[PDB]
């Protein structure tokens, strides 16, 4: 969990429209998110880890322990449940919310923090680099 | 702590240029290092950055026309095929982050430039005339008349009269340069010393001296 | 491929008033933004950066502020020092295979100031540019403000508009003034048919003009 650990800056997407039709965000909304450009800080005070994301139009943050879901309201406004656990190298978070479900998966590769998110086939790539 | 252009001149267009940083107070294998140019009157234009692991990215009008390589201690833009479009002042910096070695924070260490001049022009030397008054204070000159091309240094007592001076900028008729400075002294100051405007032009290897006398 | 577009181009304000520029990104960058200060012949020197960071030893005069697309520097109880030419920089390096470095198109300061005349200076031309048949008669127009003057030559009582050339200084960072020289380039040959030569400064100070000359 050091690996992770730092502020992250995007450098490149793909899909990211796409997944967000399909998590139900509206046209008018989706496109101003969609602008922006979020970055990415994690942090690790004593076990409890913290995710902050610094967007221009929504800020948001998350602090959990690992494997112990919480509640969470998302940037899109959705309020989930989700855990949050170190798989197999990656973070993997999943996210559950009226009877529906998505994964967020962030791994290293290489310098980079790669996050795929998948709700049923429909995917999208973001990547990041130490800032 | 330090940069440092040169290899800036005239070339005629077509002929390729390699302009050169110096580097001191840090290592090439810890910083980047960016060039920016400005053409005279003009805006910065960034070309291109160069990162410690060899990397380079140019902008986008770049491509093609510009190339960075490093050395131990040197950075080298080679100019690949020059325009008169090209003819501009080529800063070399050193982008940084928050405190160091990065470059999200931008430019904390800039070189003062080195003029590059892209003509098929002739090199001439300038010709320098004292203005001298052949009440307070009393003001005197230099005329710079008829060279090419840009720059041209103008001191005043090897630089140890400097304050009370105006240089004008330059300005081009046919394809000469011309320019006049002013030096304003105490009455007293002059004629009881002795003042000289010292004018260099690298481009021809000039270096001359007027006295100014009543 | 990112491109930075500053407003305005250029703006005037008295010492110890208020001046507001303003970058937008074409593209979101974040608060990876830049402020340079540009004073002429000098290399840029960095204000702020991270759209509102300080750089070591620069006065809180200057506000950076601005997130995403629009941001502003902010410059108060401007100082006669502060005139120069302001640029603003994207700092985001690496997106989608680019790099996002890219400057402003830049926007000049003008420090207004109460009024000054000029010091009006007249020379001759040097017997060296005589004896190559150039004859250049200087004028310098030292130390005034507001930037818009205007010189008038006259040989032996009759205005002259052929050869004159005028250069101006950048406004000056001791005391928000310009300078200007005045240029009128003859022959020898015209120039030994006349006698009275006199320069005309003709400045907001004074309802009269300045006049300095003399008889070859």
């Amino acid at each position: 969990c050091d690996a992770f650990v730092g502020t992250w800056k995007l450098v490149s997407s793909e899909n990211f429209d796409d997944y967000m039709k399909e998590v139900g965000v509206g046209f008018a909304t989706r496109k101003v998110a969609g602008m922006a450009k979020p970055n990415m800080i994690i942090s690790v005070n004593g076990d409890l880890v913290t995710i902050r994301s610094e967007s221009t139009f929504k800020n948001t943050e998350i602090s959990f322990k690992l494997g112990v879901e919480f509640d969470e309201i998302t940037a899109d406004d959705r309020k989930v449940k989700s855990i949050i656990t170190l798989d197999g190298g990656a973070l993997v978070q999943v996210q559950k919310w009226d009877g529906k479900s998505t994964t967020i998966k962030r791994k290293r590769d290489g310098d980079k923090l790669v996050v795929e998110c998948v709700m049923k086939g429909v995917t999208s790539t973001r990547v990041y680099e130490r800032a | 702590q330090s940069v440092e252009e040169s290899g800036g001149r005239l070339v005629t267009p077509g002929t390729p240029l390699t302009l050169t940083c110096t580097v001191s107070g840090f290592s090439l294998s810890t910083y980047y290092m960016s060039w920016v140019r400005q053409a005279p009157g003009k805006g910065l234009e960034w070309i291109g950055i160069i990162y410690p692991s060899g990397s380079t990215y140019c902008a986008s009008w770049a491509k093609g026309r510009f190339t960075i390589s490093k050395a131990s201690t040197t950075v080298d833009l080679k100019i690949t095929s020059p325009t008169t479009e090209d003819t501009a002042t080529y800063f070399c910096a050193r982008p940084d982050n928050d405190g160091t070695s990065g470059y999200l924070s931008g430019f904390g260490l800039w070189g003062q430039g080195t003029l590059v001049t892209v003509s098929s022009a002739k090199t001439t030397p300038p010709s320098v005339y004292p203005l001298a008054p052949g009440n307070s204070m009393v003001t005197l000159g230099c005329l710079v008349k008829g060279y090419f091309p840009e720059p041209v240094t103008v001191t005043w007592n090897s630089g140890s009269l400097s304050s009370g001076v105006h240089t004008f900028p330059a300005v081009l008729q046919s394809d000469l340069y011309t320019l006049s400075s002013s030096v304003t002294v105490p009455s007293s100051t002059w004629p009881s010393e002795t003042v000289t405007c010292n004018v260099a032009h690298p481009a021809s290897s000039t270096k001359v001296d007027k006295k100014i006398v009543p | 491929d990112v491109v930075m577009t500053q407003t305005p181009a250029s703006v005037s304000e008295p010492v110890g008033g208020t001046v507001t520029i303003k970058c937008q990104a074409s593209e979101d960058i974040s608060r990876y933004l830049v402020w340079y200060q540009q004073k002429p012949g000098q290399p840029p020197k960095r204000l702020i950066y991270k759209a509102s960071t300080l750089a070591s030893g620069v006065p809180s005069r200057f506000k950076g502020s601005g997130s995403g697309t629009d941001f502003t520097l902010t410059i108060s109880d401007l100082e006669c020092d502060d005139a120069a030419t302001y640029y603003c920089q994207c700092t985001y390096g690496t997106y989608a295979g680019s790099f996002f470095y890219s400057f402003g198109g830049g926007t000049e300061v003008v420090v207004e100031r109460t009024d000054a005349a000029p010091t009006v200076s007249i020379f001759p031309p040097s017997s060296e540019q005589l004896t190559s048949g150039g004859a250049s008669v200087v004028c310098f127009l030292n130390n005034f403000y507001p930037k818009d003057i205007n010189v008038k030559w006259k040989i032996d009582g009759s205005e002259r508009q052929n050869g004159v050339l005028n250069s101006w200084t950048d406004q000056d960072s001791k005391d928000c003034t310009y300078s200007m020289s005045s240029t009128l380039t003859l022959t020898k040959d015209e120039y030994e048919r006349h006698n009275s030569y006199t320069c005309e400064a003709t400045h907001k100070t004074s309802t009269s003009p300045i006049v300095k000359s003399f008889n070859r």
